[PDB]
């Protein structure tokens, strides 16, 4: 229930989340498990157009792991996994781990991690008497083993958890994009406002001030004693009926994103 | 490897879109060229969220 | 350099005025100039040191206007008042501990005074502005700005009375004209030849 | 953004102004008998909302 | 380009004026016309390196006015003044490391500094201004405008006291003409010939 | 040791922005620059927290 | 992992006297009696040790040292 409630709230705030159901051997006592696997680390066939993901050919699964993980992972090809692509999400996050700070000394000992991907791809067989699903794990440069799904169903382990899913691409996005656009809307408008009570703007005759540089320095402060010419006007508070009507703006982007449980039915579903 | 490289291109927009959307979501929600611009006003950027 | 390059202009409006009289009005006009327009500027390195209220040295035919900058041993240092200082920082008079220089107040006309006194090289980057008696004005007052300066002294010339070059209403008119072309200029510290824009400080 | 209606000579270099009526914190200069009249239009963004 | 093409409208307004006179208010004139005109343009090449003050350089007959842009090599380059520099980058003059030039400061009358240090090609496009000593006018500012510097001229003459030229009626409508006529060619630049359109930067 | 070495600096932005966060919990709210900035002024930083 | 198995290591570094620390693990005092860190930990605990700004601090002093337990998790391998 846990993977599942963060599944959904992955699939709440991007496009899809990804829940694993599948049967593992090692020391740890439960054989099938049941984990969550982030949208960053699963790359789908975008070809299908099945609710069901039956037409999904093929599904990828990079995974980061340290190299003795790796190794104890699958024997008889520890020599390649010693020896030894992503989009900017999960790289990112690796290699933001890998750089700890801007400028490191960073000693002898360091931790190595290496990428496996795990593909799972359908293949057409037509037994004379169709789809076979069969497993592949690979590294950079070579594939540690290839082999049939050993699980009687025929369908891949990973069951993505849709959301709004756009109508010309076929691409799913989250819930965000339009609250997104709004929101930084509401933070342009909050910005200006802020600036236009803080700083004066100031039209003036020509000659208003004596030193330009020591009057621009004290426009803004509390404090500051102004020394103008005698018939030369100055005009400070230019625009500041600016700051309500950005004020208001901001108001009215918020009403309408309370405008944009019946709406949200299809995330649920 | 072919196959992987493609999915990738592919999706590199709506993957960025969704990657943006969740960096959206903690109360970052300023662009680096913006929030320059209001360093240099003076005016700490902020995220309402 | 010289003020020969302005005199055609005061002949020409002041026809027979002596060239020393002339040289004075173009200098107190340029003072004028430099008092409001502020671009003459120059850069001096000396050394103070052990409670010295050291002086600013400055080209020979001209005077210190303004210090537009200090910096002290590579610290743009921030000038107070010297109420300021009494005010914030008491016991700046009595006190003769030495310490990394924070404020910089001039207490006589040409002497700048760090409220921690130190033994360091200071720069001084400040506007300048032409003596009473200069004989050669700098290149960017005659050349470029011959005619403003022209009319501020034509109209001090204009002046004079009990004479034939009297004259109330071009004495007017080239005052006027002075004051319109110093009132233009004035923006020139912050623009300058590179149209930068002038934009108010904001304080949050 | 402002729009600007204005005598002739109200300002002596019409690109600064350009640039800098909208910006907040702009020192704007004007001609002493030429008059300035910006925000010509603003009721109307009420009247569009 | 000859200044004997303006001449003939001084003789029609003002008798007899003798030529240098009359030369030396077309060249005010002139230099008054493209400050407020600012029409005249030309592109200048130079390379800068090793924290060198380069000065722009410029035709005989002209003097570098205002700077409408400056790139270097290939960066189209932002200019800002000095206390904007001093207030956002500090250590600006002390510190003399190397880098791609980011900011443009005139500290002074045509000298170019940029606040890091590179030595590459430098084009400064700016616009020009008649030296207060030309021979020739450029070709705008004879062929299709010379009624306008003929007039600021006229206006300068018949000022001249104590000779038949004088005329202080004729001086003052010569001065609203050519200050009307300057004032409404104060949009040329932005418009041009072309129609180009003038609209404020939109700031949110 | 390098280990600890390791996840200690990577860490080191994520620790900040806790310490800061629980300071800021306790009526601890004023940069010290902005507390120098307001005693200049003859005023007393308040926190409303 | 939201389990958290996926994590390989944890650090508890731990301030502690050095009387005490010397009676938690023994056959090893001269080790400890001998005897990083983040802001935090060492900010709170130098703050203890400055007392104030400018004190005279006497000969008897309390001597506090850092002890690290780490636990860290490697694969077996278990034929089985």
């Amino acid at each position: 229930p846990f993977h599942r409630s963060r599944s959904f709230e992955d699939t709440v705030k991007v496009g899809l989340g990804w829940i694993e159901d599948s049967y593992d051997d090692s020391t740890d006592g439960e054989p099938i498990y049941s984990r969550y696997e982030s949208w960053r680390n699963v790359i789908f066939d975008s070809a299908s157009t099945e609710l069901d993901g039956t037409d999904m050919r093929y599904i990828f699964r990079p995974k980061w792991l340290d190299v003795d993980v790796a190794c104890a992972l699958v024997p008889d090809r520890a020599d390649e996994i010693k020896k030894a692509d992503g989009d900017e999400a999960m790289d990112w996050a690796e290699f933001d781990r890998d750089t700890y700070s801007q400028s490191r000394t960073v000693s002898t000992h360091k931790r190595q991690r290496v990428r496996l991907i795990e593909c799972w791809y359908r293949k057409p067989m037509r037994a004379t008497k169709t789809m076979r699903v069969r497993v592949a794990i690979f590294t950079s440069r070579d594939l540690l083993f290839e082999g049939a799904s050993p699980f009687r169903h025929n369908r891949f382990s990973l069951t993505p958890i849709w959301g709004f899913r756009r109508g010309r691409d076929n691409l799913p996005y989250g819930v965000i994009r339009w609250m997104r656009d709004i929101q930084d809307d509401i933070n342009k408008r909050a910005s200006k406002a802020l600036y236009i009570l803080s700083s004066n703007k100031v039209v003036m005759d020509e000659g208003a001030v004596e030193d330009i540089e020591e009057f621009r320095e004290e426009v803004a402060r509390p404090d500051a004693v102004l020394v103008k010419k005698p018939g030369k006007q100055i005009e400070l508070n230019v625009d500041r009926e600016l700051a309500a009507a950005h004020m208001d703006m901001m108001s009215r982007d918020i009403q309408m994103l309370q405008q944009v449980t019946v709406a949200t039915n299809k995330l649920f579903d | 490897r072919s196959y992987l490289h493609q999915e990738l291109d592919r999706q590199a927009e709506n993957r960025f879109q969704m990657a943006v959307d969740e960096d959206y979501y903690d109360s970052i929600q300023w662009t680096e060229a913006d929030a320059q611009v209001l360093k240099e006003r003076g005016q700490a950027p902020l995220v309402f969220n | 350099k010289p003020l020969d390059v302005f005199m055609p202009i005061i002949h020409r409006f002041a026809p027979g005025c002596p060239e020393p009289t002339a040289f004075a009005a173009i200098r107190e006009a340029a003072i004028k100039f430099c008092e409001r327009t502020r671009l003459w500027r120059c850069d001096d390195e000396f050394n103070v040191g052990a409670d010295e209220c050291a002086e600013v040295a400055v080209p020979y035919g001209a005077a210190l206007y303004e210090m537009e900058l200090v910096q002290f041993n590579g610290r743009n240092m921030r000038p107070v008042s010297t109420q300021w200082l009494d005010e914030q920082v008491p016991d700046w008079r009595t006190t003769t501990q030495s310490g990394q220089a924070q404020y910089v107040t001039q207490q006589s006309e040409d002497t700048l005074t760090f409220v921690p006194a130190e033994a360091g090289s200071v720069r001084v980057y400040g506007l300048l502005k032409p003596t009473l008696d200069a004989d050669s004005l700098p290149d960017l007052l005659a050349d470029t700005y011959r005619k403003t300066i022209a009319d501020g002294a034509l109209s001090e010339l204009l002046i004079i009375p009990g004479k034939a070059w009297m004259s109330a209403d071009l004495a007017v008119f080239f005052g006027t004209r002075f004051d319109r072309e110093l009132d233009r200029l004035s923006t020139k510290t912050i623009k300058g030849q590179q149209r930068a824009p002038v934009r108010t400080r904001a304080q949050f």
